[PDB]
């Protein structure tokens, strides 16, 4: 199998080639913020949480997207003002429109989301304006709720029912900031 | 159980019929058959084919939804997805005729927005609302690169340029009770018929279309001025 | 040596001791390691306590005594190997220079993944003459858990290694009796190990009953 | 609960469904016990609440022969009905949202 | 320099859409150019020409085409059978100001139709497909009939003029988005998807439409390859300059006084297309405008000397665009239009990724309140550090696109932002009406 060496920050690791830099973060150690990554589904790089500089691009890179190549420097927010500066702003604008329904979500505890704004995310709010609001919950099955509003639009859900599962019964719906995984009808 | 979106949801959910009678499927299904033919994949066509049901009502309605998942077979949330994603593809009873005023930037504040204000006053119909006579559907659109006719109405997406506030109210007059004024630049139809020309299935051979001031605006400054047109080879 | 001492393999993001509440975040592997060997331009009194040690210890002995060196939140520990321990102690106490003359005792901590180093005893040595004050880390695996006893250097660790015998086992060979000091003698286990269980019982609700906070979920 | 060092509060959570509702928004704690044999008094419930809900009043004395009468439930400990208020199973006030209630914009 | 007219030179004469009209003018010369050349013969002559894409991107075509695989001469297996190429003309004309290329189709669709088939030729597509936003509905009815004259004509099909070139043309009538503009969210609209746009890589030219090899390229660079098969590679490079050659439609629209389509040279000043135009409203001074379409940063009158060329706009800082060149006088609040463009963006982001979906609504929920009265200081400073959050973050250019104008708004009208906080917007709606 082919071998690549690579830099992240100051350290170096050498992966197997077509390895994601979220990946070697991982093997490294490094904690790389990160919503809609999936190791078991297909790259999307929607969340754009995962955004590393990496030496020779202008545009901070989706580590999630993005595949080790070699002699490739990669900086996260440990190691780079504006990688950090890009998670925590996208970390922001990922709860502006989120509910501050912490004590009654029953991911609380347990919520990537709480956890990755502990340590990626502003201490407090900025947005001072109205929060986009849905009717919750909404049941897409005998089995499944549906909260809307703490969507975070990462279409994991969406990807696991098309790639893992042959069942795409869930889509993204809408558009823009209505865009919501759904069902469409009372199938 | 009450599975999927509340009905009295913002930007309203695919609702209506749940499914079509056999007569519709029927002809729907011989013009679905021409419309797949001309795709090397299948769902390629399923925009056309929404449009197509689009013409069927006068809106995507769930039974819409369900032929365009079979035809394509595709899942209904498959179709839905693509279905909502689109503007065009209206989710309510549309009248004859969607007016949409061009509120974007430069239309807006070239009068756009004093345009779409009078309608809504003439009509008393917000935008996205149909009359009472079913008519006139009032909407709000985006640039249609019409700019440089600005203001700009479209009526089922036939341009209507340089429209005033008064013009505007004359066009809408004309179109809920007789005579439709004709566009400047197209010819108006209903929207049914409209929509089944998005799926590709109405003679591509309609009047109308003048090149119109604007234009021109180039050509005619380049001749009065007696400009070189090119460089000779 | 010289490397960083990893004393647990912390795998997946959010401290999930196990699988993990949500699917894909588990791939992470985060080595926990201990402050390392620290550059040799320590801090503060801390460089000439370590030039005064190395001076009345031989090159040889310096260096077969002194396992490392760290110096973490302005503070230094001497990891001494063990059975050395007597040794470097006696000169740390009589060495007019260091004259550690109080020693405050023995702290016995367990680390179950640090590979034939878990059992640590720590001990923590001032100089009121100086002002100065250091800690001595000693290591033993789990298999042979026996360190130097400092009986004869500093009796004040009397008890302490009986405490830390009592909850940890290391045997601290050459104490005059390493006794169980807090456990009753008939006791089976060494309660602070992090093998043993804390041993709670469910407290009784109407209805439920909650199990012992060592059951029930945590992160870390 | 979460925040008690001893375990000595047990909260079950359900569903405010619009016949019986408890509590602004989707969730109350229709389950509520302080086993006061484990509490310690810290406070740290009361600092971990985001709803005020519970407090610590300076009421103290509390004694029983019996171990189970010291584990109060929901009824013995809900702060008694003051004036203005009514039963618990009713809809949120008219014009109100959760919201309001947590920004203190309701009334009797 | 002289508005030179090629593309619009048929305009002014009667029905100049028809294959007749078209044909009176060397109309398909071009074609029969092309396939007297091979394939590679045109995509280098076209490289030589320099035709830079007319959409955003400005990248070029030449070498857009060229990066396609046609195992030239290497054909070392059948049993790969390659992949079939696909040329899809971006016909979505939706970027705010961009109104070039809706009276281009709607007048000459003969002009996009041979580009089509020779770019077709170039990359050796077999199938080629326009995609024409919905809402141009006259645009859609031209281009259906002009493509049905093609065919009836011979020069689509099969055996294009005895050439052994093969084509079929396909009208793909797209419904309201703008997003579906981008490539890879244009090829997702035309698979039968929502119009997002896709991770990249793998790029377009080797996993398009279908995951096969495919070429998006705007109807201008397409109208223009004819053009440029006659009348030689020299002759375009006559106009414009050596790092931009040719020419271009520049939509004047706004507070202009004779607005319209004015197909000039590249790197022409908007001084000599205000000229033409008759100058700004009568009565009023240029404030601001748009280069490019509301994706490009805006640029005010100090900059009205630029030549309108990808390196001048680069070197003020602004990217060329489509040349939408929306113009606006001292009667319009820069916040206002902002507003709107920001509205607009919100209202066409495709929703898939955090920076552009929350960032636009936030964005557009602030400038709200900065029109009316309950905008802040801190509002600035909070839109100028959402707009850095959002360019350079989002997935697609779409975020870089709506950051643009709130950045170059901010930088150059600092002073009218504060002035809006002293009770909302001074200005009067009614001065800007246009009559
Ligand atoms: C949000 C967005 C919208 C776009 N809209 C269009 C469009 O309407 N027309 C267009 O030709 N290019 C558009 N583009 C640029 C395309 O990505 C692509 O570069 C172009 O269609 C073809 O390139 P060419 O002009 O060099 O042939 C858009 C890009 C973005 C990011
Ligand atoms: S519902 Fe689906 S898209 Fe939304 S946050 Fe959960 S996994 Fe992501
Ligand atoms: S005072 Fe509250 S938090 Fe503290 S132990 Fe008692 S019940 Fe628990
Ligand atoms: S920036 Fe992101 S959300 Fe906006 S249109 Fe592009 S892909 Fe969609
Ligand atoms: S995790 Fe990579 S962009 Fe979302
Ligand atoms: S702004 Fe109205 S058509 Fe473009
Ligand atoms: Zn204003």
């Amino acid at each position: 199998v082919e071998m690549v060496s690579l830099t992240i920050d100051d350290h170096e690791i050498s992966v197997p080639k077509g390895t994601l830099l979220i990946r070697a973060a991982e093997l490294m150690g490094i904690q790389i913020p990160r919503f809609c990554d999936h190791p078991l589904l297909d790259p999307v790089g929607a969340c754009r949480q995962c955004l590393v500089e990496v030496e020779g691009q202008r545009k901070p890179m989706a580590s999630c997207t993005t595949t080790v190549m070699p002699d490739m420097v990669v900086r996260t927010q440990f190691t780079s003002e504006a990688a950090d500066k890009a998670q925590r702003g996208v970390m922001e604008l990922l709860l502006i429109n989120h509910p501050l329904d912490c004590p009654i979500c029953d991911k609380g505890g347990e919520c990537p989301l709480q956890n990755q704004a502990m340590s990626n995310g502003r201490p407090e709010t900025r947005f001072e304006d109205v929060k986009r609001t849905f009717p919750k919950p909404i049941s897409i099955s005998s089995q499944v709720l549906l909260d809307r509003e703490r969507c975070v639009l990462c279409a994991r859900c969406t990807r696991f029912s098309s790639q893992i599962a042959g069942d795409p019964f869930i889509d993204l719906m809408e558009r823009g900031a209505l865009q919501q995984v759904g069902i469409g009808q009372d199938k | 159980l009450e599975l999927g979106q509340r009905p009295d949801e913002a930007g309203p959910p695919i609702s209506g019929p749940a499914t079509y009678p056999d007569d519709v499927t029927e002809s729907l299904r011989a013009d679905a058959e021409q419309i797949i033919a001309r795709y090397p994949d299948a769902r390629s066509a399923l925009l056309p084919l929404l449009h197509l049901v689009q013409a069927q009502d006068g809106y995507l309605t769930p039974a819409g939804i369900g032929f365009c998942a079979a035809q394509l077979g595709l899942t209904e949330a498959e179709v839905t997805a693509v279905a909502t994603f689109y503007s065009m593809y209206r989710r309510t009873p549309t009248g004859d005729y969607l007016v949409g005023v061009c509120t974007n930037t430069l239309c807006a504040i070239m009068g756009g927005d004093a345009i779409l204000e009078a309608l809504e006053d003439h009509l008393g119909v917000h935008p996205g609302q149909t009359t009472p006579d079913g008519r006139v559907t009032l909407e709000h659109v985006e640039c249609n690169a019409a700019c440089d006719y600005a203001p700009v109405v479209m009526v089922n997406w036939e341009f209507y340029d340089n429209q005033t506030p008064s013009s505007a109210r004359d066009l809408v007059d004309g179109l809920r009770s007789g005579s439709p004024p004709p566009p400047t630049r197209g010819s108006l139809c209903t929207f049914r018929e409209t929509a089944r020309t998005l799926a590709g299935l109405t003679d591509p051979n309609a009047p109308g279309g003048a090149p119109g001031a604007a234009t021109l605006a180039g050509l005619r400054l380049a001749r009065e001025r007696g400009m070189t047109a090119p460089t000779p080879p | 040596g010289d490397e960083p001492e990893i004393i647990a393999v912390r795998r997946g993001m959010f401290g999930n001791r196990d699988t993990g509440d949500t699917s894909g975040y588990g791939r992470l592997v985060r080595p926990v390691a201990l402050p390392g060997s620290t550059p040799r331009p320590y801090g503060g009194y801390f460089d000439a306590v370590m030039d005064r040690l190395a001076e009345v210890l031989g090159e040889e002995r310096y260096a077969m005594s002194i396992e490392r060196v760290v110096v973490y939140r302005d503070q230094l520990t001497i990891e001494v190997s063990r059975v050395q321990l007597p040794a470097v102690a006696s000169v740390l106490r009589d060495d007019p220079d260091l004259r550690f003359e109080l020693c405050l005792g023995v702290s016995g901590v367990h680390y179950p993944e640090d590979t034939g180093r878990e059992l640590h005893a720590v001990y923590p040595l001032m100089s009121i003459t100086h002002n100065r004050r250091i800690q001595l880390e000693v290591a033993a695996p789990d298999a042979d858990p026996h360190i130097p006893s400092l009986y004869a250097v500093y009796p004040t660790t009397d008890w302490h290694e009986r405490e830390t015998y009592d909850f940890f086992g290391i045997i601290f060979d050459g104490h005059p009796s390493l006794t169980r000091i807090e456990m009753p003698d008939d006791w089976e286990g060494h309660p602070q190990r992090k093998d043993y269980p804390l041993g709670g019982i469910p407290v009784e609700y109407h209805g439920a009953q909650i199990p012992p906070p060592d059951q029930r979920r945590s992160y870390s | 609960a979460w925040a008690c060092p001893a375990d000595a509060i047990y909260v079950e959570g359900a569903d405010n469904t619009a016949d019986e509702r408890y509590s602004p928004g989707e969730r109350y704690g229709r389950v509520y016990q302080i086993n006061y044999l484990r509490c310690i008094g810290c406070g740290l419930c009361i600092e971990a609440c985001p709803t005020r809900a519970l407090t610590m009043t300076t009421e103290y004395e509390m004694a029983d022969d019996n171990r189970a009468d010291l584990i109060w439930g929901k009824d013995k400990l809900l702060a008694p009905l003051q004036e203005g208020m009514q039963a618990p199973p009713h809809d949120m006030a008219p014009g109100k949202t959760d919201d309001d209630y947590y920004l203190g914009n309701v009334t009797p | 320099t002289p508005l030179t007219p090629v593309l619009s030179r048929f305009w002014d004469e009667p029905e100049p859409w028809t294959l007749e009209t078209y044909r009176r003018h060397d109309g398909y010369q071009g074609l029969q150019r092309a396939l007297s050349m091979g394939p590679d013969d045109v995509i280098a002559f076209v490289k030589d020409s320099g035709l830079r894409g007319r959409g955003g991107a400005g990248f070029p075509t030449g070498t857009k085409w060229s990066f396609i695989p046609q195992e030239r001469g290497d054909q070392p297996a059948g049993g790969p059978a390659a992949k079939p190429h696909y040329l899809v003309i971006n016909a979505d004309e939706s970027e705010p100001g961009t109104c070039k290329d809706i009276p281009l189709l709607l007048t000459t669709p003969h002009f996009l139709v041979e580009g089509a088939i020779i770019a077709a030729y170039a990359i050796r597509a077999r199938h080629a497909f326009i995609y024409v936003r919905g809402e141009v509905l006259p645009v859609l009815r031209r281009l259906q009939a002009a493509v049905a004259e093609a065919y009836a004509a011979g020069y689509l099909g099969t055996d294009i003029m005895g050439s052994g070139f093969d084509l079929d043309l396909i009208v793909h009538a797209g419904a309201g988005a703008y997003i579906c503009g981008e490539e890879t969210a244009l090829l997702d609209s035309l698979e039968g998807r929502r119009g997002q746009p896709r991770l990249r890589p793998p790029f377009p030219a080797v996993a398009g439409l279908y995951a096969c090899p495919t070429v998006v390229n705007n109807v201008e660079s397409i109208a223009s390859v004819p053009p440029i098969m006659v009348n030689g590679v020299d002759w375009f490079r006559s106009m414009g300059s050596e790092k931009s050659p040719g020419f271009t439609l520049y939509s004047l629209s706004g507070h202009v006084t004779r607005p319209g389509q004015y197909e000039a040279p590249l790197g022409i000043t908007l001084r000599e297309l205000l000229e033409y135009a008759g100058g700004v409203r009568a009565g009023h001074q240029l404030k601001f405008w748009t280069p490019g379409g509301s994706s490009t940063p805006l640029l005010t009158a100090e900059h009205l000397d630029v030549p309108l060329d990808y390196e001048g706009m680069a070197s003020v800082g602004s990217m060329l665009g489509t040349k939408a060149l929306q113009i606006f006088d001292e009667t319009t609040c820069v916040v206002r239009a902002v507003r709107r463009w920001t509205q607009f963006y919100a209202h066409e982001s495709c929703g898939k990724c955090t920076p552009c979906r929350e960032g636009t609504y936030w964005l557009a929920q602030i400038y709200a309140r900065l029109e009316n009265g309950a905008g802040t200081e801190a509002d600035i400073d909070k839109l100028l550090d959402i707009s850095d959050n959002i360019f350079g973050k989002s997935f697609c250019a779409l975020g870089d696109g709506a950051a643009s104008p709130i950045m170059s708004s901010i930088k150059h009208f600092r002073d009218e932002y504060v002035a809006h906080l002293d009770g909302g917007c001074p200005f009067d709606p009614h001065a800007s009406t246009l009559m």
